[PDB]
């Protein structure tokens, strides 16, 4: 089953970002807006 | 669709061509921050029309005032010395952002097909900036300002039949006067607006095709709009820019030029050290090195002429420097080289510097002999390196 | 207000409750004097419907007339000559309602569905829509715009394809007129063709205005204004249709071949014999379908295939007929399906919509509403001898057989109808 | 030839050179070609079976990403990655030789670039 | 001569039309008297009377609900569990739909054939439906045979046998289905949506399940689930119908002897597992869909928020539209209206979601490539306006319309009953019509705007998006658009 | 009325001079409503039968024919025009109608002029 | 698509296919969903098997027998035997086309 295939037809609740350049806050924590 | 309704303000008539060519252009979303110094140019450009006329409603084009008249926007007007500062080192930074804009180019072979229409204009747009920088330079009629007029005035002179025709023709009279001041004067007007159409020409040239990338590959699967991505990374470099030009303004607004234009214009004595400034050194050091006068004009014009072709000579189908080591090395002295040339130039005509010169002339135009057949060699490649 | 959802909010004037034991009511009913027959049923539920029900459909069009019905159903609760469509539905939405158009190939329905207390609302918008329909052209082209697209978007569903496929199939005369009309029909519906058609089938002998929720006297007198001025026509006889049966076949490729068998069974006009047609359904994307008309009605079975394997289901399917007919249903089997029948007629009927609809239905088939219980009656004395003989004589008349997709290996109708 | 790397050293530290640029972004030499650098590469790329371009602009797409994150690739990725299996080479030869043929026996060209 | 007005053909077709638009200017006014296109706000609660619904606590924390209609002939009777996949772990995600396959395969009494010859010799139905929070199990039947059903439902929840054999060959109907019916697109753009606005949280997991979990599923996994969550302060019996609630009482606590007796209310494992909103997105771009499917959320309202009842206002002031309805172009919600007169969408819904904690409010829409950015601009340009503009008219429509489907969507055994097992695991209690229609009445125009500034000015924002989806704005378009900068 | 001809000699005037100019060209005085100047009169127009508007739209051509001639309709045919035989304004009048039912319910309007 | 312009060779097509069971029902105008599978490899399995110099005749009117053979000769002897097979069986039935 091919990479994009799975990730449809699969959702994931545990997503990691990629960190090199930013790294995200804790999720569950209030906007910086 | 059917637009019986009104959307967006941005996509209604009144915009669409700017929402169009401005704000939603798309954008490869890798490029860098050598992608910035094209808004640059053009921001310099504005600053030198704005400062520029403001400045000429204070200035007198006759020999008899011209000097005085600068000395009094120096003095006299208010915020005069910030519009004169931020004129005369605004040319300076035209040409450093636009330096660096050429050098972006010939890194990443934007040039290349399908742009060779957008390099050709650009050589065309710099043959403008050239123009307009040395006749708005013998405006304030100091020491050189006479002399670096009636040199490049000269220039015409190496043609055999009608050289001192053009050269009368060019000046007026026999000799750099008010008649050629005067007309200097009216010519640095106009050529900044046919420096903007030109640079509009410029951008709808490249628009046809959209930007080069630093990998130098095809790049729609991956492109982005132009606001507020590249707007904001523009708008760092904008900052920088006004901190970089701030520093040369307020602490040191005479250093990029030469002390001897403060001293009014004589006819009979001769500056012992007559150079441009420092943008033109490097053409003005090649001309130097041929010893013929006729020779040294060819030269020039060659500098040109190799600059237009090259985006035209057959080559290979691999663009950046990020893969191509050689053409690397090839760029980073091609660099070096055009370092040595400013800096020969502003030095007097002897040894070593005679000798320097005529190499660096040598290995300068070596670059455009050398590009070619290395394209002939490296269509090659993909045969040769096998999987 | 302001308190959360699991606190009561103070301040509310409560309604006494209702009681748990609640006598149903009678389904009053009037004739008109231009023999318009109006019907309400009382119910405590605060939701009230109102249709309007006529005696028209696809059976009406032949010739020059095809598509009309689906385009009537279409231009439903539009532009009348009293209030154009923007402020008809600004009317509908202000009171919350909800409207619905249904057009088959013997009754065309219109419905609005709201709450109680909006009764002289509903009615005045339902009759004014059927009655004074104004059919402007710039409305009537948009519906036919739309029209062509659900046509193209019908040979998605298999299931209807061969349903509508195996009506021509299998009837000659009106009942073999499509209800989905060909994509050259359209090219010629107008609104002068429309209201040709409509002035002279919607007459006020052929309408039931059927309400479910509200009282029989302020529904008179909203509605005896408003239909009493309809002229009093006569009765036409039915265009007579006769089952023939036939054969479809359409290659369209792919690899899932669909198919349909069916048979004709007796009308709602045959009291039982119609029952029975429902239990042998219940006692069978494949499933067994039905429709059934007044006078003539088509039992059948679906099927889906491969291209390959396309020879053997329709014999499985015909030996499944044949075990019915032959005998070999045990009684589990058979009280199973009787009370599957039984408990789905008693549990679509609590659905208020449906009951109108129930209501409007029967007094145009019959003239008046047949109770629901000499229906069970008919179904709980139901033997595997009447089941037996039922298909028995059901099958052995004349076939219809419906195919589409890759019929290459499909064989034909001789070969089909020689198994039973 | 001196291009040849079994033959000279020099041409060998140049694949290794080119080799190792292109694995940090998983992209193969063939993907360097663009369709808008000449109308024989877009007819080339216009013969290929589709699976085939469908991988060379996903690789594209990659190496664009990372190129904007100002990343690479990461070791694991990099180890299997084929800088010069070829997909393109022959298909673009072919198209070259079609069009020789075209011009020597006086036909009109298949194809043109618009004028800039 | 100038030719007569009926001799050309274009003067003969010109009159012919003329004609026609004289006869809409002279209205009958028989037809103009009752209906008028002002929305009023109403009040009539005489029409609101209701079966009282009684409710009953047991001892052991069982909750039975009944609302009785002795003249109906059919009944429904079912059991409303406050459990769902919300409430599983992390490695027990799937076992409450695996459970709900195994719920009706097996018990000592009755095996697998036995019960379904029992439901069909009374033509019976049995339904099965789980959450995220939520799980249902319930029975329609005729009226004679309410005993019956209680009887089968206590047995399918008390004596499940759960045998490995059975186990196995539900793992494979489970392992097909996650990965052969994933067509169903519109629930997949909401399980994605799900799971990038609740990150890192229980509510952001699929109802379904990894396979990694499904394909370790074993006999004592569904019982251990069974015992932690199936307790009787958890459940809710609720019938609807021709059923009495002393008898339905009586069979309860006669049957439900078995159960769980944890006293853990289900506020303390949310309070323990709490559900937050990250604004985020995921893309699912393929081009050889033929329609792009997106949703776009807003963080909204819980059960027992009172602005959950602005919210619902306010999804009905959005709306709902598919290319079938026939009078989009006419409604009084101005999404729609945009939609439907400008032809930039297959289909458009306004949905708003509750839980315990937290809620989705926001707008889901089919429509191709080609109309994707004018569609983004209007569904975001007609959410970011119920801050800035709203009209008395729109906001008493919309009252009138919800009030009037919250209760023409009650009709039938069924709804009733899931409506009384829903409230009661919601609010703790049936809100009475009355007060219900007494919180709408609430909601004005200036309750919308106070509502939508603190859900939707300026706000974060989830999206989901499928298929072609290229020309969709990316999440800084989306983004700014949450605010106007004129005001 | 002051506007109408059959009570005031000057609007008689006015209209038999209006008149003669449009009889020269063979136009209507309907032909003068152009859809571009509003968009309650391109509504209109696309009410109108087809027969309506190709008439309308030959009258439009055989009149710019004659104006870019610097000539006139032949006088035979000149007599049999009828420049005030109306075919727009009932329509024009039940369009303005509408839009000014669904101004009064606040309802967006079914068409807008672009911005220019 | 253009062949329900022609009425007379869309009917001879289309009884073609109702009047046989077999491969003469088989549609010499295949259904556009019986395209988007065919290709080059599809169309050279299928020459390979059925183009067989048992089942070719080269015929030329107008030329001597002597110079054909002298060249058409080295260029259709590479061809291999194939034993001959034999064409299928075709069963004329009944049946009905319809369109409406
Ligand atoms: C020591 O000595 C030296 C210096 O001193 C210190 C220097 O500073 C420099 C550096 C200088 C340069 C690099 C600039 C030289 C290059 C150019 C192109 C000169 C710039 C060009 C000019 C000054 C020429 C200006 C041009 C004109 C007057 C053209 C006039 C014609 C016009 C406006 C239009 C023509 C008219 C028609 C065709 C008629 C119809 C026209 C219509 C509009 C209708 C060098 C090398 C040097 O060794
Ligand atoms: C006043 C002078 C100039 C202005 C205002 C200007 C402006 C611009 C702008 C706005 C862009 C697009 C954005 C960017 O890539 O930075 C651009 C691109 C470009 N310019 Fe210039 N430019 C000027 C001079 C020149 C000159 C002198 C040359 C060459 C001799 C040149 C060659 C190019 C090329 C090749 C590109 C495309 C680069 C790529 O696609 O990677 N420009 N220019
Ligand atoms: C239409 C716009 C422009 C006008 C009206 C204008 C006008 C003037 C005037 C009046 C002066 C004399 C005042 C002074 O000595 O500073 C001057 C000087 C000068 N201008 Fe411009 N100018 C314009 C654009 C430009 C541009 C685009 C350039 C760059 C290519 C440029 C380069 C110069 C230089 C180098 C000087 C000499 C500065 C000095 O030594 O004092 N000008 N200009
Ligand atoms: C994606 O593509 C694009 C780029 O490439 C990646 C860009 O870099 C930029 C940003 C840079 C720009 C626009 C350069 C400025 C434009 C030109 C032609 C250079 C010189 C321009 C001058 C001097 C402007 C003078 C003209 C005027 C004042 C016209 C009159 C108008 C007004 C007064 C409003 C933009 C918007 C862009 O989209
Ligand atoms: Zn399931």
């Amino acid at each position: 089953v091919p990479a994009t295939v799975e990730a449809v037809k699969t959702p994931n609740s545990k997503i990691v970002y990629d960190d090199h350049n930013h790294e995200r806050y804790p999720p569950g924590d209030p906007s910086k807006r | 669709t059917i637009r019986n309704q009104r959307f967006s303000l941005l996509k209604q008539p009144i915009s669409s061509t700017l929402n169009q060519h401005l704000v939603d252009y798309p954008t490869p979303s890798n490029l860098s921050y050598w992608w910035g110094f094209g808004s640059l140019a053009g921001i310099c450009l504005v600053i030198q029309i704005v400062t520029g006329v403001f400045l000429a409603m204070h200035y007198t084009p006759h020999v008899d005032l011209a000097f005085n008249s600068v000395e009094h926007i120096m003095r006299d007007v208010e915020g005069g010395w910030l519009l004169r500062y931020m004129h005369a080192n605004g040319a300076s930074m035209f040409f450093i952002v636009v330096y660096l804009h050429i050098f972006r180019g010939l890194y990443y072979a934007s040039y290349s097909s399908p742009r060779e229409f957008v390099w050709c204009l650009g050589v065309v747009i710099f043959l403008l900036m050239i123009v307009t920088a040395f006749i708005g330079y013998v405006l304030p009629w100091g020491q050189m300002s006479f002399w670096g007029a009636t040199v490049i005035t000269s220039l015409a002179s190496a043609i055999p039949v009608v050289g001192d025709t053009i050269v009368t023709w060019l000046w007026g009279g026999f000799s750099v006067d008010n008649a050629t001041l005067n007309r200097f004067f009216s010519l640095h007007y106009l050529l900044p607006f046919i420096l903007v159409g030109a640079s509009l020409l410029h951008l709808a040239a490249l628009h046809q095709y959209g930007s080069n990338n630093p990998l130098g590959v095809h790049s729609e699967m991956d492109k982005i709009a132009f606001y507020p991505y590249f707007y904001v990374k523009d708008l760092v470099g904008w900052v920088a820019f006004a901190i970089f030009f701030s520093i040369w303004i307020f602490y040191a607004p005479n250093v990029l030029g030469h002390p001897d234009n403060y001293i009014p214009a004589n006819p009979m004595s001769t500056p012992p050290h007559i150079v441009p400034e420092w943008y033109f050194l490097p053409i003005y050091a090649i001309l130097r090195s041929i010893p013929d006068k006729a020779g040294g004009v060819a030269a020039i014009a060659l500098v040109f002429i190799c600059l237009l072709a090259l985006p035209f000579f057959k080559s290979m189908y691999v663009r950046s420097s990020s893969f191509r080591p050689i053409y690397q090395g090839m760029f980073w002295l091609l660099l070096a080289d055009c370092l040595l040339l400013g800096w020969i130039g502003c030095q007097p005509v002897e040894a070593p510097f005679v000798t320097i010169g005529q190499i660096s002339s040598l290995v300068f135009f070596l670059f455009f002999a050398i590009t070619p057949i290395l394209g002939r060699v490296g269509r090659g490649i993909p045969n040769s390196y096998t999987d | 207000a302001l308190t959360s959802l699991d606190m009561p909010l103070q301040g509310v004037s409560l309604p006494p409750p209702l009681a748990d034991k609640v006598e149903p009511s009678k389904l009053q009913i009037t004739t008109l004097p231009n023999g318009l027959k109006i019907a309400s049923e009382t119910t405590p539920n605060p939701a009230a419907s109102i249709g309007l029900y006529v005696d028209c459909g696809s059976i009406y069009e032949a010739p020059y007339f095809h598509g009309a019905t689906h385009l009537l159903e279409r231009m439903a609760f539009k532009s009348t000559l009293n209030r154009t469509h923007f402020r008809l539905v600004r009317e509908i939405e202000a009171i919350g309602g909800n409207t619905s158009a249904s057009a088959s190939r013997e009754q065309m329905s219109y419905t609005i569905d709201a709450l109680k207390t909006y009764v002289p609302e509903m009615v005045e918008v339902l009759i004014d829509s059927v009655r004074n329909p104004a059919f402007l052209d710039w409305e009537v082209n948009e519906e036919l715009r739309k029209m062509k697209v659900e046509i193209a978007e019908l040979a998605k569903n298999p299931m209807g394809f061969l349903l509508e496929a195996i009506h021509s199939a299998g009837y000659s005369g009106p009942l073999a007129s499509p209800l989905y009309a060909p994509e050259s029909a359209l090219d010629r519906l107008n609104g002068e063709l429309l209201e040709e058609f409509m002035t002279e089938n919607f007459t006020a002998a052929r309408m039931v205005l059927a309400a479910s929720g509200v009282e029989h006297e302020e529904l008179l007198k909203v509605a005896e204004p408003l239909t009493s001025d309809l002229p009093n026509v006569p009765p036409q006889l039915a265009p007579k249709s006769q089952y023939v049966g036939g054969d479809f076949r359409q290659h369209t490729g792919g690899e899932a071949t669909h198919f349909a068998v069916a048979f004709e069974v007796p009308g709602w006009n045959n009291e039982k014999e119609a029952v029975t047609a429902t239990v042998l359904q219940m006692l069978m994307s494949c499933t067994a379908f039905t429709s059934i008309f007044n006078d003539t009605g088509l039992f059948g079975i679906y099927g889906c295939s491969s291209p390959q394997f396309a020879a053997k289901a329709i014999e499985l399917a015909a030996k499944e007929l044949k075990d019915v007919a032959g005998g070999k249903v045990n009684q589990a089997h058979l009280d199973r399906a009787k009370a599957a029948t039984k408990s789905a007629v008693l549990m679509n009927l609590e659905s208020r919509m449906i009951a109108a609809e129930d209501i409007g239905r029967q007094i145009l088939t019959y003239g008046e509403r047949k109770p629901v219980d000499q229906f069970l009656k008919s179904v709980d004395q139901l033997t595997l001898k009447d089941i037996a003989d039922f298909t028995s004589k059901v099958i052995s008349k004349p076939l219809t057989m419906g195919s589409f997709g890759d019929v290459l290996a499909v064989p034909s109708y001789d070969t089909i109808s020689s198994k039973f | 030839r001196l291009v040849d790397p079994r033959k000279n050293f020099l041409a060998r530290m140049h694949m290794k050179s080119v080799s190792n640029r292109l694995r940090r972004y998983g992209l193969r030499y063939d993907d360097l070609y663009d369709p808008l650098y000449d109308l024989d590469i877009k007819e080339a790329l216009n013969r290929l079976p589709r699976e085939i371009v469908d991988a060379r602009n996903q690789r594209l797409m990659r190496a664009m990403d990372l190129s904007m994150k100002h990343e690479y690739l990461p070791d694991n990725l990099q180890a299997v990655q084929t800088p010069f299996r070829s997909y393109l080479q022959d298909m673009l030869a072919l198209v070259k030789r079609e069009r020789a043929e075209r011009e020597a026996l006086g036909a009109l060209p298949l194809y043109q670039r618009t004028i800039p | 001569s100038p030719p007569p007005p009926h001799l050309m053909p274009y003067d003969h077709a010109a009159e012919i039309i003329k004609n026609k638009i004289k006869k809409l200017e002279n209205p009958d006014k028989r037809f103009l008297k009752y209906a008028s296109p002002h929305p009023i706000l109403a009040s009539h609660n005489h029409i609101l009377s209701a079966p009282e619904t009684r409710v009953t606590t047991l001892p052991n924390g069982l909750r039975v609900a009944t609302e009785s209609n002795l003249s109906a002939k059919t009944a429904t009777v079912g059991v409303w569990i406050d459990a769902g996949s919300r409430f599983e772990s992390d490695e027990t995600n799937g076992t409450a739909h695996f459970l709900e396959h195994m719920i009706f395969k097996g018990t000592d009494r009755r095996t697998v054939r036995a019960l379904e010859e029992e439901i069909e010799d009374i033509g019976g139905h049995l339904n099965a439906y789980t959450s995220r929070e939520q799980t249902t199990y319930y029975a329609k039947v005729l009226d004679s045979n309410v005993n019956q059903a209680l009887d089968v439902l206590a047995d399918i929840l008390q004596n499940s046998k759960f045998e490995e054999q059975r186990i196995n060959r539900e793992r494979d109907v489970i392992l097909r289905e996650m990965q052969e019916v994933e067509g169903q697109t519109d629930e997949v753009v909401l399980d994605h949506l799900h799971a990038t606005a609740f990150q890192y949280t229980p509510l952001g997991r699929t109802i379904l399940g990894p396979a990694q979990n499904v394909k370790s599923i074993t006999r004592e996994d569904l019982q251990n689930y069974i015992k932690t969550h199936y307790t009787a302060s958890r459940m809710v019996i609720a019938a609807a119908g021709a059923v009495k609630h002393e008898e339905v009482v009586e069979q309860v606590k006669k049957l439900f002897t078995k159960l769980s007796s944890d006293p853990t209310t289900t506020s303390q494992l949310v309070a323990n597992e709490p559900a937050s909103f990250t604004g985020s997105e995921v893309r699912m771009i393929d081009d050889d869909l033929p329609l792009a499917q997106f949703a776009v959320a807003f963080e909204g309202a819980s059960w027992t928020d009172p602005d959950s009842v602005a919210l619902m206002v306010m999804q009905t002031m959005l709306g709902s539209w598919n290319k079938n309805v026939g009078g989009g172009k006419h409604v009084g919600s101005d999404l729609t209206q945009r939609v439907a007169i400008n032809e930039i969408a297959e289909s458009i819904m306004a949905f708003n979601t509750n839980y315990k904690d937290t809620g989705l409010f926001g707008v889901y829409a089919v429509a191709k490539a080609d109309c994707l950015d004018d569609l983004s601009y209007a569904i975001m340009y007609e959410v970011t306006k119920l801050a800035y503009r709203v009209s008395d008219a729109d906001v008493t429509r919309a009252r009138n319309q919800l009030k009037s489907s919250l209760l023409l969507h009650m009709d039938g055994t069924s709804p009733i009953a899931e409506d009384i097992g829903r409230q009661l695991l919601t609010y703790g209690r049936r809100i009475p019509t009355a007060e219900l229609f007494a919180r709408i009445d609430a909601v004005d125009a200036s309750t919308v705007k106070r509502v939508a500034n603190k859900y939707i000015y300026d706000k974060d924002i989830a999206i989901s998006a499928i298929g072609p989806i290229q020309d969709l704005p990316d999440y800084n378009k989306f983004r700014r658009r949450t605010y106007w900068n004129r005001y």
